[PDB]
């Protein structure tokens, strides 16, 4: 069952302040669905960084009172891990159509 | 950077 995955390990996926350059070389010819997160060029938030169709793409992650998410209403996540361990089974298309992946494999797995 | 678009 998902207790196995290795998402549940945060230093899997979690690469602390490294920026936009480093992970697309952390991700380049890595397969769709591997990811990371990480601080973002705007100061106090956070970005995934994920494989589509072989492409990075890079996502910020929003933090309001009810939580860290990718918007409105999904904003619900107490910290990074949660919001990591939702969408390894929920697909990003709901935010957008181009985002149809899940945060399958941790960059460090 | 640019950031993937993710509406309400």
């Amino acid at each position: 069952g998902s207790e196995d995955l290795p998402h549940h390990d945060e230093k899997t996926w979690n690469v602390g302040s490294s920026n936009r350059n480093k992970a697309e070389n952390l991700l380049r010819g890595k397969r769709d669905g591997t990811f990371l997160v990480r601080e973002s060029s705007k100061q106090g938030s956070y970005a995934v960084s994920v494989v589509v169709d072989g492409e990075v793409k890079h996502l910020v992650i929003n933090k309001t009172a009810t939580g860290y998410g990718f918007a409105e209403p999904y904003n619900l996540y107490s910290s990074l891990k949660e919001l990591v361990l939702h969408y390894q089974h929920t697909s990003l298309v709901q935010h957008n159509d181009s985002l149809n992946v899940t945060l399958a494999y941790p960059v460090y797995a | 950077g640019v950031y993937v678009k993710m509406p309400p």
